[PDB]
């Protein structure tokens, strides 16, 4: 994350982090229920074996509310394409239930039609993670959350250097030095509405980090809803 | 009608059942008696920031 504030005690309780053998964070996730985590499908390649850590805000000073779960089965979207990041979405199944507590709670899933009319036409959205603080910096020990405003879909398309498929959407800034970055992929993109946040997107990709005239491309959760449902029954 | 005025006065999902509007909520919730609000049926409801 570049810019943004710091996730304060209880602010980003739906964040989840996928760690590797070395116990290093390398991608985000979003707790949907006690058994399922929502994440970007490309992240399912940066590790021979990983685990999803939840309830952790500062990697180093044991807050106590942490907790590590081993994935039971991983459900990657059939139509993923490393060549274009289309259908960049997956859903992990934990072997043991996530126990909800402070800095640990599941984020809501909206209704397709409703979310596109009221949740995305909103002025901004939340995106968080443990990713780099500068385009070419290190990861991050403190969990961060940035308020990325919604981007016009056409400026979106024109600014890119790559296709923006049906399952994608822009968010962030043209000039302001604020945007997700390496290690934030899979991370949650939530929208707040009346003190309630809905999972309106999966951190997918970007051309650099906070580069002028370039935006941050997320996965369009609303476009995948039925899939997430059909996946939380495992498939 | 019109879930456009102000989300139809719902705390969450809104629909325009033919004539007027109907409210509903996410899982783990329950529509209050006023058919407009949303009430948590548990201690750690989705969307809410732990506190
Ligand atoms: O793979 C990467 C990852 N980094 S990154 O780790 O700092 C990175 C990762 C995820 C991000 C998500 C948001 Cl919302 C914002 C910024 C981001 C930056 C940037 C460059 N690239 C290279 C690419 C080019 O910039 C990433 C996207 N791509 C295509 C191709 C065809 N169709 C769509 C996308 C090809 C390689
Ligand atoms: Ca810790």
């Amino acid at each position: 994350i570049v810019g943004g504030q710091e996730c304060k005690d209880g602010e980003c309780p739906w964040q989840a982090l996928l760690i590797n053998e070395e116990n290093e964070g390398f991608c985000g996730g979003t707790i949907l229920s006690e058994f399922y985590i929502l994440t970007a499908a490309h992240c399912l390649y940066q590790a021979k074996r990983f685990k999803v850590r939840v309830g952790d805000r500062n990697t180093e000073q044991e807050e106590g509310g942490e907790a590590v779960h081993e994935v039971e089965v991983v459900i990657k979207h059939n139509r993923f394409t490393k060549e274009t990041y289309d259908f960049d979405i997956a859903v992990l199944r934990l072997k043991t239930p996530i126990t909800f507590r402070m800095n640990v709670a599941p984020a809501c899933l909206p209704e397709r039609d409703w979310a596109e009319s009221t949740l995305m036409t909103q002025k901004t959205g939340i995106v968080s993670g443990f990713g780099r603080t500068h385009e070419k910096g290190r990861q991050s020990t403190r969990l961060k959350m940035l308020e990325v405003p919604y981007v016009d879909r056409n400026s979106c398309k024109l600014s890119s250097s790559f296709i923006i498929t049906q399952n994608m959407f822009c968010a962030g800034y043209d000039t302001k030095q604020e945007d997700a970055c390496q290690g934030d992929s899979g991370g949650p993109h939530v929208t707040r509405f009346k003190d309630t946040y809905f999972v309106t997107g999966i951190v997918s990709w970007g051309e650099g980090c906070a580069r002028k005239g370039k935006y941050g491309i997320y996965t369009k959760v609303t476009a995948f809803l039925k899939w997430i449902d059909r996946s939380m029954k495992t498939r | 009608k019109l879930c456009s005025l102000d989300n139809g006065d719902c705390d969450q999902f809104c629909h325009e059942e033919q004539n007027s509007v109907v409210c509903s909520c996410a899982r783990g919730y329950t529509l209050a008696d006023n058919g407009k609000a949303c009430i948590p049926t548990g201690p750690y409801p989705c969307g809410k920031q732990t506190l």
